[PDB]
């Protein structure tokens, strides 16, 4: 619960009093100045975000994650673009120089602490 | 939001966990107090010993049966969970001291339903 | 078929029981 | 002990069982009912059935068993309807493996599949007769088989 | 042949030893 | 470590109840878990066989036990054919009453024992109970040495080299010498100093043994050779067994055949066999090399093995390393050799029935036999399943550089491309000619069924002289090569157990012979289309080739590529498990429908109405389920409701199995949020939280427990039948 | 079909679709490749297949054992 | 090599491994996998336009 | 927590980033490619594990590879 899970609260402004759909479920009321809107998990946050994004514009939104020791965090975006446009501030973490084709086989792996695929 | 209204927190709030102060050994032997008396019943008319003069011992010896697998429980659940020790229900010591009030006014409640199945 | 070789038979399962529980808590 | 059928003493148990079982619905109809003449034409299709199997060997159970060493006493049992099968599923094989290499070099082999081209579905169709002799000479080409097609990993 | 071990020793081991076995094990998942 | 499993910190972070199926499921996989080194691996496997193997001499120790303290086993030694053998006794407290003279057989309520055990007990010539507390006691020592063992090789002064455990070189040699031929060897040192005497009626027990040798007179003349005096007065003919009357004195006699009267092996046949076999056994262990160095190296007997043809790669190098350095490859070989040698053991427990009085009891006959085929067709997929657990987590492709292993992970296209064909060509032509003869038996002719004979198997029984066919070869003909050649020797007293009818060795053979051994050969080569599919496919497939990555029975890829439901190489074992049950079905309801018809006498029966499959639903499941679920009526019970029970009740485990099978984990996996919502935010029971998160079963446990349930309903169901329907035609 | 269902319902895709491919390969080398390629059946396809042989084979079950009986009689 | 040429592959995780294709845009600036391949048959994911570098660049004659 | 491999093969054509539910997945310049981008997981410590991405990765074979890890609460996905 909110005294020990972290609660997704999603902060957003737009422009008119439109109506979205809960990830919880059914119509909500939708402020059209300013809301927060809290959650539970984070696909249902973006989910949320796809809800209205690819409806229309929402922009100026991203939860602040509320881990239960009490302050934020803010991850979509960072640097202030959409994620899958790009920006040059980010730095690739999670390759290898080829293929799977180049992977280790799991028997040189075996019986270390290693992956089949760093090498 | 929906049965959360002032008969449901006037109904809850007095129950023999949400009243705000009685010894964890009183406030378990409140428990015991109504479910003692409670679990020789369904032993006496459907039991197995229904046929023969047996009929209310039988709730006595099976109802403390169930009573030291339901105390062996929540000693189990103060053993594993609610570690700290801030001595009330959420604690070690207040837990198993509400564990040994249901289980001296569990069995209290099954002398006292014993000696009203006489009536 | 009689009494006492059935005792007999207790203990040394017993006994076989605390090597049981001596394999247990070392592996 | 497969003795031969035409003599065997529970072959003819089930030609009396079955000609009487199934002759007393006959015995329900009048002498001229349709269902009459019905009964009639089985009676004569049972008793033909037992007497067409008469170079069969059926043994102590009154059936008539089978034998597939090709001892070619039994080639009409089993060898004779052995190599017509294999000329027909080698007919429809090598018929449906040459429309194939057809329709892999058409416009769209993808359509080819749906709609079938029944000009040359028909070509195939009756061209495919003597595949020992056609599609072994296409063997002696190299060009039934294939090699370095797909593989997964080794 | 004792004839009165098996009114002991089945329900120790039928009954109460899943529930000690219980104790120790369930525990032990924290232990 | 710290957690719930104590050997893997990757389950132990998880708060839901994941770290607990985990952590029971992945207990023994000592292969993968956190910091268990490959020294660390063979010093707990060594402790945990002696660990093991105290628990199979526990497990003989309680039979012993229970037959010394509870059975009525020298009361059955007075009566064998008579006499029900009881197992263990009841402490039911849920027995009113009427259930209680349900079982009355002496003063006990005891069980009827269903195992054979009093007849090896009693071919043993264990004619006591005190025998068996002496031995009891002796196997509880035996148990608790093996367990300090188990508490020995792991106090750390004690705990092997792992070249020790590479040692390979000479396990062979101490195992084929040792455990099998000095084992064998003292078990004619059971034989002729126990089963021979207490055969005969001697009763030899540990105090006149050193004193009563089996023969009048031994081994002080008897290093001369002069070997035809140990095998001079066989026990011919009027014998009852047992006792001393009508018996002979000789040894090592090889007879061939049955007993006339117990329809038994005879034990100097058997004495004889365990001589011959511990003789060539002890020649066998005398094979490769040691410290001494007289013998062969198994690095030079592989690679050697190399065909100049050169058809078949560059030989076997690199299989002398991957099996001692790899596992699973030694236990695929293991569980492969072992299945092979249960489903032997079935195929010659019901053939040659080895013990006293056994074709004589219908049910532990059928016992035996569906109980070693379904442990062997267990321990074949088990050999497949660490068949593909070496090629994914053991397989190194560059010690295998072009080897036999990687030849075969080559053409494995042609492997599978042709056990999908042999399959489909019997799945077709059983039940091609099933539903032709269930079709055209269902129109009021037998006739016009396909029926064939099966030639070659009733040849093969013209080979071992079965002369109920007419083919007269070399046994059928008495005037052949081979059946001159042993004439005196074992021809002429096992042509009487061939050509007997009644006896349960090379059975009479209709067209249910040809028709249910296509669809027995239809079994395997599908379950080896599913375990060389998913043990060859284990590595690499053309959907995803990144299998070897994901481990063993990882769950899926996910819907991408078109969808990937089951791609792991556990698929082979999880569709396999069905494939195997359904396969030792179709053998023991086969075996078990032959002898239902033997033992009642109607062979007619069989090989008239088994060729259709109303003949088997008809004739054997709803005739022969008439005595067991006939177990308990609303008029009352008999001894049969335990199976009955058991019956209804492993239906129910059978179709619980489809629960998980069927319906996969999404939907509870948002049920499950739907029952944590209405425990959170009830009153008087919220306080009562969890501490592991409830989370439904992932699909690699839900399809396992599926498989589990499936398991445990097939094989308590047909157990259950097996057991009440030839307990209900007899006894 | 009753019994037939159950190979759709408890399999998937991910086994089927590579042991078809392994039977490709058996039509690559003897030229007869299908230009339709042959996958095997999708997921919710390789279910609801199971569902209509499970109620096809399940309920003819019943259909046969149901007129058998009272015409039988009735 | 050139646009339009037929090309067999030899990597072992190509769908179309040991399977000629037509190639379609060859780019001259260091990427990595240059030579976009597309085929006449279909992998799992719909779609035969892949690419390939120039080890795995196998031509016939 | 599931670890998220982005290979070589990534040609960059973001139906990744734009098929994952999560953001773990962002885009990367890198002058490898004729788009001149690469996708990048820094943040799998919310990586559902789902393998919506590798659906959508329209490369040779799977430049994006979702290897099943470490199964925290946000990476199981339990709601309360
Ligand atoms: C073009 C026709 C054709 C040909 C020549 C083959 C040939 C072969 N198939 Mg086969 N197959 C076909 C169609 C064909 N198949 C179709 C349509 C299917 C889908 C049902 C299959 C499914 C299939 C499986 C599942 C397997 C084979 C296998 C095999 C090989 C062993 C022989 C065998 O048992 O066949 C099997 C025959 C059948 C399963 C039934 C026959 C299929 C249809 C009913 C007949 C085909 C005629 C065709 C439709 C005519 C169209 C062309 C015409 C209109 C112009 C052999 C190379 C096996 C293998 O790999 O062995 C090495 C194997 O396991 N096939
Ligand atoms: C594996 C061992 C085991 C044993 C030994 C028993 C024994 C018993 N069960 Mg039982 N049961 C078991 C497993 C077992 N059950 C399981 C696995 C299930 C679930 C399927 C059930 C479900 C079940 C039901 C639903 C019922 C029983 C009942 C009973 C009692 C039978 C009534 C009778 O005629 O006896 C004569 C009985 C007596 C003389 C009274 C003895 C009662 C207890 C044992 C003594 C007093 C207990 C004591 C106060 C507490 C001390 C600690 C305790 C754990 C011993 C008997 C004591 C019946 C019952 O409730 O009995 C009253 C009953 O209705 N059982
Ligand atoms: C001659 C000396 C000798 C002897 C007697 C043994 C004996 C044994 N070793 Mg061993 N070992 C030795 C030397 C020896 N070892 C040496 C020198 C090394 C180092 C190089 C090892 C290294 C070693 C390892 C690493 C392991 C063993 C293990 C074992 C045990 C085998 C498991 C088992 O029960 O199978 C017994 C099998 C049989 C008795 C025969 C089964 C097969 C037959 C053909 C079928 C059944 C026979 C018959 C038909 C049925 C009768 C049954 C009845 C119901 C009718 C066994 C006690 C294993 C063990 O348990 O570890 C503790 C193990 O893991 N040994
Ligand atoms: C494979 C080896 C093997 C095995 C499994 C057995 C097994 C057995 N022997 Mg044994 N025995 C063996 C070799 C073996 N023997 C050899 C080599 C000798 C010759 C010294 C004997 C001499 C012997 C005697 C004299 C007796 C047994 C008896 C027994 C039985 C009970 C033993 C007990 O209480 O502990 C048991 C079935 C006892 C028995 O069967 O009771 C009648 C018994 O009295 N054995
Ligand atoms: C490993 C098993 C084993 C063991 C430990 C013994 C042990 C013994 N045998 Mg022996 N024996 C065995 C197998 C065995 N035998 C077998 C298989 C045969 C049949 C060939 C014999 C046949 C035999 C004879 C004929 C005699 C012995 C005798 C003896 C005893 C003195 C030598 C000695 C206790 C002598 C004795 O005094 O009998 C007890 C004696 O006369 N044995
Ligand atoms: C001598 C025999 C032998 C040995 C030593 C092993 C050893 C091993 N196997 Mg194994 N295996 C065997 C036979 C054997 N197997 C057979 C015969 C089969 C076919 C049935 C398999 C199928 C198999 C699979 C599919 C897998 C293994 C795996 C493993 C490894 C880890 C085991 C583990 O973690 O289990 C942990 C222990 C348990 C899960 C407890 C077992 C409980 C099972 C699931 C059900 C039994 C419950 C019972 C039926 C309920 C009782 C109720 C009653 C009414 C019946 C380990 C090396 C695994 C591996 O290497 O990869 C991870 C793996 O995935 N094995
Ligand atoms: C009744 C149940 C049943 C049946 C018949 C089958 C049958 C088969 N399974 Mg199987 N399977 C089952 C249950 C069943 N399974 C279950 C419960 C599991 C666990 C999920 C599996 C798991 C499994 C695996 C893992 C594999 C098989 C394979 C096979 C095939 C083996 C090859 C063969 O014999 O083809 C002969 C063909 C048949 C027996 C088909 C039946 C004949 C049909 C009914 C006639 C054709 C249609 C007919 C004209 C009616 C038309 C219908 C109308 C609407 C017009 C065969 C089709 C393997 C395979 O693909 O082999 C190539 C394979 O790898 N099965
Ligand atoms: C994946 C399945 C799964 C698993 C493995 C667990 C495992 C666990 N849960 Mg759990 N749980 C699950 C699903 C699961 N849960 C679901 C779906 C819910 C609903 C949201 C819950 C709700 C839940 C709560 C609310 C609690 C647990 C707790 C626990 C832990 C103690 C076991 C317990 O309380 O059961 C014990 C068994 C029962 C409660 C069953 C009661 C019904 C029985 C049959 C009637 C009693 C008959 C008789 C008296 C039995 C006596 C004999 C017997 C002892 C031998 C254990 C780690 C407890 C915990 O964390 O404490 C540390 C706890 O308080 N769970
Ligand atoms: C239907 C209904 C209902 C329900 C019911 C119920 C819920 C009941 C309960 C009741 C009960 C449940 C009762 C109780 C009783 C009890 C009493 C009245 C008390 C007394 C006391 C006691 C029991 C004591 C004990 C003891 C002893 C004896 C000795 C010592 C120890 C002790 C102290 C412990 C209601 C009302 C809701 C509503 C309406 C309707
Ligand atoms: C996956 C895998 C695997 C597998 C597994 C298994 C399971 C196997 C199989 C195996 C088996 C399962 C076996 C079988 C065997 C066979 C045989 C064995 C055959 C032959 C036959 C014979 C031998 C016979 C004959 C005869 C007679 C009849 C009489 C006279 C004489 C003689 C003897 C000749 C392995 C580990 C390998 C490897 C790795 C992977
Ligand atoms: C067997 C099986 C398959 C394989 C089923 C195959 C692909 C279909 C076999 C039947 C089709 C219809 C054969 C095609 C033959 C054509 C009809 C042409 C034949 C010529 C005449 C009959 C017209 C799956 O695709 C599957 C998917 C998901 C879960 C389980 C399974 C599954 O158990």
């Amino acid at each position: 619960c909110a005294e020990t899970e972290e609660k997704y609260a999603m902060t957003w402004s737009s422009d008119q009093q439109h109506i979205f759909e809960m990830p919880t479920g059914g119509a909500a009321v939708m402020n059209s100045g300013d809301n927060l809107l809290y959650l539970a998990r984070k696909e249902q946050a973006l989910a949320l975000a796809t809800q209205l994004r690819t409806q229309f514009k929402i922009q100026d939104y991203k939860i602040y994650r509320i881990f239960p020791s009490g302050e934020v965090q803010y991850l979509h975006p960072k640097d202030g673009v959409l994620p899958y446009q790009v920006n040059k501030g980010r730095e690739q973490v999670g390759r290898v120089k080829s293929t799977i084709g180049k992977n280790v086989n799991p028997a040189q792996v075996k019986f270390t602490s290693k992956a089949t695929y760093d090498r | 939001p929906i049965n959360s209204s002032s008969l449901t927190r006037a109904y809850l709030s007095q129950l023999p966990i949400y009243r705000r102060g009685v010894s964890p050994f009183l406030r378990g032997l409140e428990i015991g107090m109504a479910h003692g008396y409670f679990l020789i019943g369904p032993f006496v008319q459907l039991g197995p010993l229904r046929n023969t003069d047996i009929k209310y011992l039988a709730g006595l010896l099976s109802a403390i049966g169930l009573i030291v697998i339901l105390t062996l429980g929540m000693l189990l659940y103060g053993a594993v969970s609610f570690t700290n020790d801030s001595q009330d229900l959420e604690s070690v010591d207040g837990w198993r001291q509400l564990a040994s009030g249901f289980l001296l006014g569990a069995v209290g409640g099954a002398g006292f339903a014993y000696l009203l199945l006489t009536l | 078929i009689t009494d006492n070789q059935v005792f007999v038979a207790l203990i040394m399962a017993l006994v076989c029981g605390y090597l049981a529980v001596k394999l247990a808590k070392q592996l | 002990v497969l003795t031969p059928c035409q003599q065997s003493e529970a072959f003819h148990k089930r030609e009396i069982n079955e000609v009487r079982t199934l002759e007393n619905r006959q015995a329900n109809y009048e002498a001229n009912s349709p269902s009459y003449l019905a009964l009639q034409s089985q009676i004569d299709q049972v008793h033909k059935r037992f007497d067409k199997y008469g170079t069969l060997l059926c043994g102590q159970d009154g059936l008539p068993h089978l034998i597939t060493d090709g001892d070619w006493r039994h080639a009409r049992e089993f060898t004779i309807p052995a190599l017509l099968f294999l000329y027909i599923t080698g007919w429809i094989g090598w018929v449906g493996r040459s429309y194939l290499k057809y329709t892999k070099e058409t416009k769209n082999p993808t359509e080819q599949e749906i709609i079938l081209d029944v000009p040359m579905a028909l070509k195939y169709m009756l061209s495919g007769f003597l595949w020992p002799l056609s599609a072994w000479q296409e063997y002696r080409s190299g060009q039934l088989l294939a090699k370095e097609d797909e593989i997964t990993v080794s | 042949s004792a004839s009165y071990l098996p009114s002991i020793l089945v329900p120790t081991v039928g009954l109460i030893l899943p529930f000690a076995s219980m104790a120790i094990l369930f525990i032990a998942i924290e232990k | 470590a710290t957690k719930f499993p104590k050997f893997s910190q990757a389950l132990a972070s998880d708060p839901t109840t994941r770290r607990i199926w985990y952590g029971i499921a992945t207990a023994h996989d000592f292969e993968s878990h956190d910091g268990m080194t490959e020294e660390n691996l063979y010093q707990k496997i060594f402790a945990s066989h002696f660990g093991h193997l105290a628990i199979i001499f526990l497990w003989t120790s309680g039979n012993l036990f229970h037959v010394a303290w509870q059975g009525n086993f020298e009361q059955w030694v007075a009566n064998p054919l008579k006499t029900k053998p009881l197992a263990h006794a009841i402490w039911d407290p849920h027995f009113g009453q009427a259930a209680l003279k349900a079982f009355t057989r002496g003063d006990t309520v005891a069980n009827i024992s269903y195992s054979g055990v009093y007849h090896w007990w009693y071919t043993i010539g264990i004619r006591n109970n005190v025998e068996l507390y002496t031995g009891a006691l002796g196997l509880l020592v035996l148990s608790a040495v093996f367990l300090l063992a188990g508490w020995l090789h792991i106090q750390p002064k004690f705990k092997p080299s792992l070249s020790w455990f590479k040692n390979n070189e000479s396990r062979l040699n101490h195992h084929l010498a040792g455990l099998f031929g000095v084992s064998s060897l003292a078990w004619t040192g059971h034989l002729v100093h126990v089963a021979i005497p207490a055969s005969r009626g001697q009763h030899v027990g540990w105090d006149n043994f050193i004193m009563t040798p089996p023969h009048p007179a031994g081994l002080q003349p008897f290093f001369t050779g002069n070997w035809s005096v140990y095998a001079q007065s066989p026990d011919s003919m009027q014998h009852v067994f047992g006792t001393s009357q009508g018996a002979g004195t000789a040894i090592l006699t090889f007879l061939g055949g049955f007993h006339p009267q117990t329809q038994s092996l005879w034990l100097t046949d058997m004495a004889h066999h365990h001589l011959a076999i511990a003789v060539i056994f002890i020649v066998a262990g005398h094979m490769y090399r040691t410290n001494f160095g007289i013998g062969h190296n198994l690095k030079t007997i592989l690679e050697a093995h190399r065909p100049p043809s050169g058809r078949l790669g560059k030989g076997h190098i690199g299989i002398y390393q991957t099996l001692t350095n790899s596992l699973h490859f030694q236990l695929g070989l293991a569980l492969a050799s072992l299945s092979v040698v249960t489903s032997l053991v079935a195929q010659h427990m019901y053939a040659m029935p080895p013990y006293a009085y056994m074709a004589f009891d219908y049910v532990t006959q059928s016992a035996l036999y569906t109980h070693h085929q379904y442990i062997a067709g267990l321990l074949i997929v088990g050999a497949f399943a660490h068949g593909a657990i070496f090629f994914i987590r053991d397989y190194d492709p560059e010690q295998n550089q072009d080897n036999v292993l990687a030849r075969m992970l080559a053409h494995k296209e042609a492997v599978i491309s042709h056990l999908s064909w042999v399959s489909l060509f019997l799945g077709f032509h059983t039940l091609g000619l099933y539903v032709h003869n269930d079709v055209v038996v269902a129109f009021g002719n037998p006739e016009k069924q396909i029926l064939i004979e099966p030639i070659f198997a009733q040849w093969i029984q013209a080979t071992s002289g079965k002369m109920l066919y007419g083919f007269q070869v070399l046994l059928s003909s008495s005037t052949s090569n081979a059946s001159v050649a042993a004439q005196q020797l074992w021809l002429p007293g096992w042509l009487e157990a061939v050509n007997n009818e009644s006896n349960s060795l090379f059975l009479t053979i209709g067209p249910g012979d040809f028709l249910v051994h296509h669809a027995i050969a239809l079994g395997l080569h599908t379950t080896t289309l599913i375990l060389v599919k998913g043990a060859l496919d284990a590595r690499g497939s053309k959907l995803m080739p990144d299998k070897k990555d994901f481990g063993y029975s990882f769950p899926c890829d996910g819907p991408g590529r078109g969808g990937t439901c089951d791609i792991s190489a556990w698929d082979a074992f999880y569709l396999a498990m069905f494939w195997m049950l359904n396969t030792i079905g179709w053998v023991t309801f086969y075996w078990h429908w032959k002898h239902l018809s033997l033992w009642q006498g109607n062979v007619a029966q069989f090989n008239e109405s088994s060729t259709y499959l109303m003949g088997w639903l008809r004739d054997y499941l709803w005739l022969n389920s008439s005595p067991l679920i006939n177990g308990y009526n609303p008029y009352g019970m008999n001894s049969l409701a335990v199976w009955s029970w058991m019956f209804l009740f492993a239906h129910l485990v059978w179709a619980t199995g489809f629960m998980f099978l069927i319906s996969w984990r999404g939907y509870w996996q948002e049920l499950i949020e739907t029952l944590a919502w209405a425990h959170e935010r009830t009153p008087l029971a919220n306080l009562i939280r969890w501490k592991d998160k409830p989370v439904a079963l992932s699909i690699v446990q839900a399809r396992l427990v599926g498989l589990v349930h499936f398991t445990v309903g097939y094989i308590l169901t047909y157990a259950a039948f097996v057991i009440a329907s030839t307990a209900g035609k007899f006894s | 079909v009753w019994a037939f269902s159950l190979m759709f319902l408890f399999s998937g895709r991910g086994y089927w679709q590579e042991l078809i491919e392994s039977i490709v390969w058996a039509h690559n080398k003897l030229k007869v490749a299908p230009a339709i390629a042959p996958r095997a059946l999708s997921i919710t396809q390789g279910r609801a297949v199971g569902v209509a042989h499970y109620l096809l084979g399940g309920i003819a079950t019943t259909w046969a054992f149901f007129l058998a009986r009272i015409i039988a009689v009735g | 090599i050139k646009k339009g040429s037929l090309v067999k592959i030899l990597r072992p995780e190509s769908f179309w491994y040991n399977e000629v294709g037509t190639v379609v845009n060859v780019e001259t600036s260091k990427v990595l996998y240059p030579v976009l391949v597309r085929f006449d048959k279909v992998n799992y994911s719909g779609l035969n336009s892949t690419n390939f570098s120039l080890d795995e660049l196998v031509e016939i004659k | 927590a599931h670890t998220v491999k982005i290979y070589d093969n990534c040609i960059g054509c973001t139906q990744c980033v734009r098929a994952c539910p999560l953001d773990v997945l962002e885009m990367v310049p890198w002058d490898g490619c004729k788009a001149g981008q690469m996708a990048s997981a820094p943040r799998t410590e919310d990586c559902v594990g789902c393998k919506r991405c590798e659906t959508a990765c329209p490369t040779d074979f799977l430049s994006i590879r979702v290897y099943l890890g470490g199964e925290t609460t946000r990476s199981m996905g339990l709601a309360y």
